[PDB]
RNA sequence: CCGCAGAAGAAGCACCGGCUAACUCCGUGCCAGCAGCCGCGGUAAUACGGAGGGUGCAAGCGUUAAUCGGAAUUACUGGGCGUAAAGCGCACGCAGGCGGUUUGUUAAGUCAGAUGUGAAAUCCCCGGGCUCAACCUGGGAACUGCAUCUGAUACUGGCAA
RNA sequence: GCUAGUAGGUGGGGUAACGGCUCACCUAGGCGACGAUCCCUAGCUGGUCUGAGAGGAUGACCAGCCACACUGGAACUGAGA
């Protein structure tokens, strides 16, 4: 599913924000976060392993969007190539074009980056798209439309786009609404958070 | 064994057999019905549980034990056989399931909608 | 029986060919002889799309097996 | 730097004339990145110092590699009742194999990246005691020493 | 006396090494005078006398490194009832990387490391880490 | 070139016709143990005079009789 | 591919006692019923029923049947037999399996090489083509194998001494 | 425990071709526990599924092979039924 409910009340029991309603909030700004989602359908205790073990594994699928099989695939290609099966992985994971466009600034929440390349404004070179997934890579060129460079939504998430670093592995043009995927991702520094030999652990039997 | 003896003779295979008498060739039989009968469980102190011999096809008049809110059901009539058992009843095979035929949705488990073909309900 | 033809190996409203020499007694998708070609309708800029053979596609029409009308006006395109 | 976490944690029944008698013991985690031994128990009478003294006493005694580059040279065995316990190689581009106890012991034993499995019965208590068995048959580089030099 | 000579060699010798004997002796054959050599190379053994008498036997002198000799892998595979046989590259790739493993080729008897790019395929009479 | 196959006679009486019992080694699949899985064929001497024990040399041909495809090519030596 | 209004027309299904992530309040009271297994309920049920809530999956979700896996629990890889399941009550011996030690010979087993062949499809290695993906596809390797042709003689077997 | 064109040999005949395929005569052999004979069940294969592998299971679509077309039997023309 693509969800379309509450996604701060997630926060709470997250422990981390994770880019809910990014714009001019975060964690307890009109809102209640950090709690438990539930009056005693669930509050705080000790934590069980198994719920660290389940929930670290959702942690990772959940910052891109994937569903249940896809990033299984992406497992088996990964363990499939002679390389780094940990690099890899989150290699796969990061070509998905909805991901891409938030790290051009392109909304302002990942939900919202998202559900721009939804709508026609979004474009890849000069093929047209409106697929949520797609092979992006080196020199490609993320490209804004006619009717893109109109609509008031897009230039209302270029604000935050100052206010994060944006990746050094992509230029990034928002003169002209462009920037190309020039190269490789670094996630040398994007694993900070991540640690792939719980999660591989897991999904082998 | 020695490998000059299993050259002669390798060794033997298990055989497969399940909770269902036959393995049937079913997950679903329709099967007619005998009469059902109420025993009491295993302990004089266990609560009893709705039985049921089955007029089977098969020849197989064997006893289902019926789930649900009790029944509406008559002796002749025609269920699916989930082929379940509960394991507080002894020598059962069979257990059965809800939903088409003669046997349909129970009432007020309309949050079960998948057991016993409940309809979600439209309130 | 045997013959030059074309054989799909497409999928639905994919026509992708596959010029064989195969049988007229299985089928052009049944038992082949030989493939001997490759070639593009849609004329696709794919890795090797087009391919007619010189050398079996002047042995076995020594002996007899005829082609078909593209690849008939395919012989002077590469210029064969 | 010390490494050391829990493994079991659990109760104990003795019968005196009429007694019940649970006494919380447990077993722990030792190692250090290079492995150390030590397991023990400690009674106690609420759950939080069935560990704490059980950690005391599983921090006796080091025990040393037999890795080089993260991962042994060498696949080896040992045994310890049903649990039978071996490791193969594993090749650098993976991440850290294995689940059950061999899951905990098999990192802070300074490995993050060795084959491993057990055959037979897994009994929790003596994998451990299985486990330990390989960090006595080592093909480390003074066995490369001592054929060479010996 | 002996059926598979070889397997009592072996057994005499790992029952000896470990009460750290000074040398024993075994009834000796063609084989177990070529084996004799790696062991003593690799350093297992001082050296190895076949004193021909009423018939050859081997009185190889136990080496020890400082009260040890240890082997921690041992088998009988190419042995009566079960002679089998390997080609050049289905050697036995055996632990520490530089580990042996006595096979016979077909010119001589050599090991694992030497005999594969040496081309000779053989029979493994065992496996040694 | 040609084949031909070392058999041993062990049962000749019937006129111009000896019988052969071929032992090749057969290993065993799942348990690799070669064993002596003897087959007897049939083959014609151009006069009988065999008995048992004799290696002869036999090769695959025409047939001449029924159960035929087999002749005596050479006897090896006798031990009748 | 262009235009046209208008969030409009587009969420469900199971589960939350332990294995196993995910509970409260009521009603019921070893009854009703639940239940893959271990097992639940005797009127203050995290296990039954409803409600509230929580959890996992999502245009599907859950149940069953069925086959392999886990199960190295039929074991060549990879199993036992004093007492846990298993050693005939005990000898003899035919077939079968097995053969101390040295030399000569042979090359069948065996080792090496060569050559065919090992269908297409399928796997993999490398690489493309469809808006992506599904799907489509090129070339290489694999095709573990088998027969044939020629050599090798350490081991295994034959023969001779 | 099995086998009378049964096992084999001559000479006849027949097939597109090799063959007891069939016959006349002649010999009395042949086969078998390395499992004959008989009994149960099944189309077979590339492959397929699963599985670390070995293995087990399996044979759907797709390709190849084989077999069958109301039942049984039979022949015709033809390179081909």
């Amino acid at each position: 599913a693509r969800y379309l409910g509450p996604k701060l009340k997630l926060s709470r029991r997250e422990g981390t924000d994770l880019f809910l309603k990014s714009g001019v909030r975060a964690i307890d700004t009109k809102c209640k976060i950090e709690q438990a989602p539930g009056q005693h359908g669930a509050r705080k205790p000790r934590l069980s392993d198994y719920g660290v073990q389940l929930r670290e594994k959702q942690k990772v699928r959940r910052i891109y969007g994937v569903l249940e099989r896809q990033f299984r695939n992406y497992y088996k290609e990964a363990a499939r190539l002679k390389g780094n099966t940990g690099e890899n992985l989150l290699a796969l994971l990061e070509g998905r074009l909805d991901n891409v466009v938030y790290r051009m600034g392109f909304g302002a929440t990942r939900a919202e980056a998202r559900q721009l390349v939804s709508h026609k404004a979004i474009m890849v070179n000069g093929r047209v798209v409106n697929i949520a997934s797609y092979q992006v890579s080196p020199n490609d060129v993320v490209s804004i439309r006619e009717k893109a460079k109109k609509q008031s939504r897009v230039k209302a998430a270029l604000e935050l786009a100052e206010q994060r670093e944006k990746p050094t592995w992509l230029e990034v043009d928002a003169g002209k609404m462009e920037g190309t995927f020039k190269r490789k991702p670094e996630r040398s520094d994007l694993s900070a958070d991540i640690n792939e030999h719980l999660i591989v652990e897991l999904y082998s039997k | 064994a020695t490998v000059n003896q299993l050259v002669r003779k390798p060794r033997a295979r298990k055989v497969a057999k399940s909770n269902v008498p036959a393995l049937e060739a079913c997950p679903q039989k329709r099967g007619v019905c005998t009469r059902v009968y109420t025993t009491t469980p295993k302990k004089p102190n266990s609560a009893l549980r709705k039985v049921c011999r089955v007029r089977l096809t098969n020849g197989f008049e064997v006893t289902s034990y019926i789930g649900g809110e009790g029944h509406n059901l008559q002796e002749h009539s025609v269920i699916l056989i989930r082929g379940g058992r509960v394991k507080d009843l002894p020598g059962v095979r069979y257990h059965t399931v809800r939903g088409a035929l003669d046997c349909s949705g129970v009432k007020d488990r309309k949050q079960a909608r998948s057991k016993y073909g409940v309809k979600r309900p439209k309130a | 029986m045997v013959t030059i033809r074309l054989a799909r190996h497409g999928a639905k409203k994919r026509p992708f060919y596959q010029v064989v020499v195969a049988d007229s007694r299985n089928a052009r998708n049944g038992r082949f002889i030989e493939r001997v070609g490759f070639f593009n309708p849609i004329a696709s800029e794919k890795e090797e799309g087009t391919r007619l053979d010189l050398d079996r596609i002047a042995h076995w029409v020594g002996q007899g097996a005829t082609i078909s009308d593209r690849v008939a006006a395919l012989i002077k395109e590469v210029n064969k | 730097e010390l490494q050391e976490k829990l493994i079991a944690v659990n109760r104990v029944s003795k019968t005196v004339k009429g007694g019940r008698i649970f006494s919380f013991t447990a077993l722990t985690v030792v190692g250090d990145g290079n492995g150390r031994v030590g397991f023990g128990y400690g009674k106690a009478r609420e759950v939080p110092a069935a560990i704490q003294k059980a950690m005391e006493k599983a921090r006796r005694n080091m025990i040393n590699v037999a890795l080089n580059n993260g991962t042994l040279q060498h696949p080896v065995k040992g045994v310890h009742t049903g649990s039978r316990v071996f490791m193969q190689p594993a090749s650098e581009g993976t991440g850290i194999i294995a689940g059950g106890a061999m899951r905990a012991v098999l990192e802070v034993a300074g490995v993050h990246n060795v084959l491993a499995k057990a055959y037979g019965s897994t009994n929790p208590i003596n994998v451990v005691r299985a486990t330990i068995d390989g960090l006595e048959n080592m093909n480390s580089p003074e066995m490369v020493a001592a054929k060479r030099g010996k | 006396s002996m059926q598979d000579p070889i397997a009592d060699m072996l057994t005499r010798i790992r029952n000896g090494q470990a009460a750290n004997k000074a040398a024993v002796t075994m009834p000796s054959s063609k084989l177990k005078v070529a084996i004799a050599n790696v062991l003593k190379e690799e350093g297992f053994i001082e050296d190895f006398k076949v004193e021909g008498d009423t018939k050859p036997e081997l009185e190889l002198t136990l080496k020890y490194f400082q009260g040890k000799a240890v082997v921690e892998s041992i088998q009988r595979v190419s042995r009566p009832g079960l002679r089998i046989y390997k080609r050049k590259d289905e050697l036995p790739k055996v632990m520490a990387g530089l580990g042996i493993a006595v096979v016979s080729t077909s010119k001589g008897v050599m090991t694992d490391r030497a005999a594969r790019q040496a081309g000779l395929g053989g029979e493994i009479i065992c496996y040694v880490a | 070139k040609i084949r031909t196959l070392q058999g041993r006679v062990v049962s000749d009486k019937m006129e111009k016709s000896i019988v052969v019992a071929i032992e090749r080694f057969v290993k065993h699949p799942i348990y690799g143990k070669f064993i002596k899985r003897t087959t007897k064929l049939h083959v014609h001497d151009e006069n009988n005079e065999c008995g048992i024990g004799d290696v002869v040399e036999i090769r695959e041909c025409r047939p001449l009789s029924k159960t035929k495809s087999w002749t005596l090519v050479r006897v090896v030596e006798k031990a009748v």
